[PDB]
Order: structure tokens, then sequence, then C-alpha cells
């Protein structure tokens, strides 16, 4: 369970042990890939998700890079079947953004790589599939899913509030 | 969402709150006139967008801000710097995206409603009573019995583990 | 103040411009009549800001302007990028200081002045005869010899260097 982008390393980072230490085949390791993650988002608006530049992904990261692009590009190519001719849905559903420096939109990948994908309040969630992740919603409706948030009731009640847990014991 | 909403909620506090994230479902568990739901609603701030803020409109015919915002501005929160908060003031006229003026009057209002309700000892606590009574859904034992089944495909209370030896 | 302002006034171009800065003294010295003069004054801008800016009632009732914006946001001059100037829109209609939109009307209708001038090529370079003929005063010669005499306590050309030696 990827809670928010930070650990969206772990789609690519699983296809590398898997593909390149464990000797599985490229899309055998990406069905289990999309099987074992799922991915939290916590915020609202496309412009709070995390992206990072390609150069940085260059020098410290290349072999992820490489399995990004490979994973973009097999990604693409479903969607280009699908829709035939939509150039601009391919520029929106990619995991590479173009502007001043190419960049690594880590939201994409992480919905890309997993099964389901959750927001954290009914109607927030709502916006997570028709209005932040649109296009991948049109795809897989199935993917997209809600989980409010909870808190637990030992530390934010027994704990912190024994007179009002007796009270009600 | 918010998780600290759904804190006071299950500690005997009363909600004072707009029409977003947690307070929906607080308000939707235990029924809206239990809490106390103010301001622009998301399709409110929406409109305004459409018309256009202009904050000093606010400040202008809302005597009790006015006031407010003066002593700010003139320093009188602030004697041997005067213009310690220059920029909230400059902020809250011309760039305040977040429509602090906007809803400052269905706030007063809201916020006389509270000193109306705890003015009343027991019918303040029994409003109370109806909060902590429908918080059960905010455990996040339920959050998780949800990601369990609906996404690990895995069964609470599935493995039992026994007593242990020393 | 302004430099470049002056620059082109000597090299025979013509200046559109707010009456501020270089602008105001080059105004005065060829008559403001052979600038083209246009838009918010220095009192305006702040009756503008008692009033407060509201770039969206200008947005919305001046279709040129709209049409403009709109291919902007759109992203009809940026096909393969087309949320690149969203940071530029969502400035000019709710944190814009600088009042671009409360100024286009009034920059429009004396870019217009402009067309109708350099339509009569005899009328235009007689006006910019007269700009060169009060540009005079924007030499930094009589800047410096203001700055040694009112400031330095020095004359010019008291010293007088004598032809060298090989
Ligand atoms: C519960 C809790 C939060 C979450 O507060 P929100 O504003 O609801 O996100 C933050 N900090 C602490 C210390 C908490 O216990
Ligand atoms: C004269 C000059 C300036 C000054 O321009 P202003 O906008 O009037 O300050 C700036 N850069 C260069 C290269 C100049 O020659």
């Amino acid at each position: 369970q990827l809670n928010d982008t930070h650990p969206a390393l772990s789609i690519p980072e699983l296809m590398r042990i898997l593909v390149d230490v464990e000797k599985v085949d490229w899309d055998k390791a990406w069905e289990i890939t999309k099987k074992t993650c799922a991915y939290t988002n916590h915020t609202v608006l496309p412009e709070a998700l995390e992206r990072w530049p390609v150069s940085m992904f260059e020098k410290l990261l290349p072999r992820h890079l490489e399995i990004i692009y490979a994973i973009n590009q097999r990604h693409l190519d479903h969607v280009a079947a699908l829709f035939p001719g939509d150039v601009d849905r391919l520029r929106r559903m990619s995991v590479i953004e173009e502007g001043d420096c190419k960049r690594i939109n880590m939201a994409h990948l992480c919905v890309i790589g997993s099964h389901a994908v959750n927001g954290v309040a009914r109607i927030h969630s709502e916006i997570v599939k028709q209005s932040v992740f649109k296009d991948f919603y049109e795809l897989e409706p199935e993917k997209f899913q809600n989980k409010t948030n909870g808190i637990t009731p030992r530390r934010w009640l027994l704990l912190c509030n024994p007179g009002l847990a007796d009270t009600i014991v | 969402s918010g998780t600290g909403n759904m804190k006071f909620m299950l500690n005997g506090a009363l909600t004072i709150g707009t029409m977003d994230g947690a307070n929906v479902e607080m308000a939707e568990e235990a029924g809206a006139e239990n809490l106390f739901i103010f301001g622009l609603r998301v399709e409110d701030v929406e409109a305004l967008d459409r018309k256009g803020y202009n904050a000093r409109e606010y400040y202008d015919h809302l005597p009790e801000l006015k006031q407010a915002v003066d002593q700010i501005s003139s320093g009188f929160f602030s004697p041997k710097e005067p213009d310690c908060f220059k920029d909230i003031v400059n902020m809250l006229m011309h760039h305040d995206r977040f429509k602090v003026f906007a809803d400052y009057e269905a706030y007063m209002q809201c916020q006389a409603q509270v000193d109306q309700l705890y003015r009343n000892p027991k019918e303040w606590t029994k409003k109370v009573i109806r909060n902590i009574a429908c918080s059960g859904k905010f455990s996040s034992d339920r959050t998780i019995t949800e990601y369990a089944r609906e996404i690990w495909g895995v069964e609470p209370s599935d493995l039992q583990i026994p007593p242990p030896n020393i």
C-alpha cells in the first residue's frame, strides 16, 4: 500500500528486482506488479501531485528511468488501441510531461502500476476519479475506490479520555 | 478529509466548520443540525470566482470587520512595530485566495448560535451526546476492514495468535 | 525614472506609455500631445485600490480581451501543452497587482491613435522631430553638471588637460 506518491518508485523497483535479479519475464512481472500495488491519494486538484525532472532521474536512477519509459510506452500503446488518433489523450495520460524540462508525474505512474486507487473521503474520492485522473477512470472505473479515513479508538478515546470511556462503558 | 475533526467529535466537542472534507460525512452521520456548519459551499466558492472576489467591498461595508482590520494594520496589536502585519492586511485585501472576508459575516453569525447554545448547558451536552453516538463510522477499524476486503483480499480475524510461552 | 525611454526619444521613436517615471518629464519637455500617454494615472491606481480591483469584471465585459485570454488559457498558443500559461491567467484574474486588465481598453484605444498617425508618414515624422528637439534635457552632461554644482562642489571645465607627449 502506497500512502501518497512518496513510495511511487515501488512500481519500477519491483519491476527491476523481478526482471533484472529474479529473471521473471517482463509481462509476467508487470501483471504481478499491478496486482501487488495499490495507491492512496490524499490531495485535491492535479497541480499538488508529485513530479521529478527526468534529468535528476538520468543521474540518480538511470535503470528506473528506463523501466518507467517502457511502462509508459506500453501504457500509451494500449490507450492508442482503445482510442485511435486521440493525440491529446496520449499527452494527458502520459507519465512523462513536457515543459521547461521533461518531468515524471509520479501520480500517473502510481495509477498505471496499481490495481486499486482510493481517495480518503466520499466526495474527495469522486474528485480523484472524475477530475484528478479523469482519463484513467474512463479506461478502468473499477480501479477507483473510496476509503473514508478514521482514527483509532484506543489512543483517541481509551488513552486520552479514560473518563468518557468509563461513562460509556 | 481531516482526522482532527473526528478526534474532537469522539471526545465531546461540537464542531464549527465549513461543508468540506470530513465535516460533510460527520454532518451526514449525526445530522447537520447537530453541527455548526456555515459559510460558502464548494459550489458557492466557484460562483464567487465567476463573479470575482473583491475583498475591499466586504471591509468597506462590515463595520466590526473594518475596525478589526484597521487595528491589525495601524499597529494596535503591535505598538512597537506598527507595520508588522502589513503583509497579512495586503493579502486579505488583494491576494486572498481563501476568501477570509467573504466568510466573516457567516462565521460571526454562526459563532453567535454557538454562544446561544453554550448559554444552555443541558441542550449543549444533549447535542454532544448526539455527536459522540454518531462518530462510530470514523474508527480506523472500519477503514482498515474496508481496505482489507475491497483492496488487500484478506479477512480480519482469519489469523488468531494464541497466548505466548516465556 | 527609466533611461530607455530617453534613448528612443533621441533616436526618432514615438512613445506609448503611462504617466509615470521619465515619461512625465518627457511629456512636459515635448508637450504631452506629442506622446501617446494612456491609462491609469498614479491617483487613479490609488482610487482603484480603494474600490478594489476585480479583474473578472473586465474579462467578462470586454469581448476582444475575453477571446485573447481564453486562447491563452485553452492552449491555442500552446497546443502540445495546453496548461502552460495557467499561472499567467490565474494571476491576471485573481493576484494581478499591476492592473493589466484595467488598462487594456485605454491601451487598445491608444494603439489605434498610434495606427492612425503611422498611416500619415509626414505627420508621424513631424511629431518625431518635436520629440528629438525637446530631448536635450535628458543628456547625462546636464545631470552630471547638476551633481557637480549642487552636490560635489566642483565646476566642470575648471580642469583643462593639455595635448599629451609620446
Ligand atoms: C489527528 C492529528 C492531525 C490531523 O489533523 P488535520 O488538520 O485533521 O489533518 C495532525 N496533527 C496531530 C498531532 C494529530 O493528532
Ligand atoms: C538604457 C538601458 C537600460 C535601462 O532601461 P529602463 O527600463 O529604462 O531601466 C537597460 N538595459 C540596457 C541594455 C540599456 O541600454
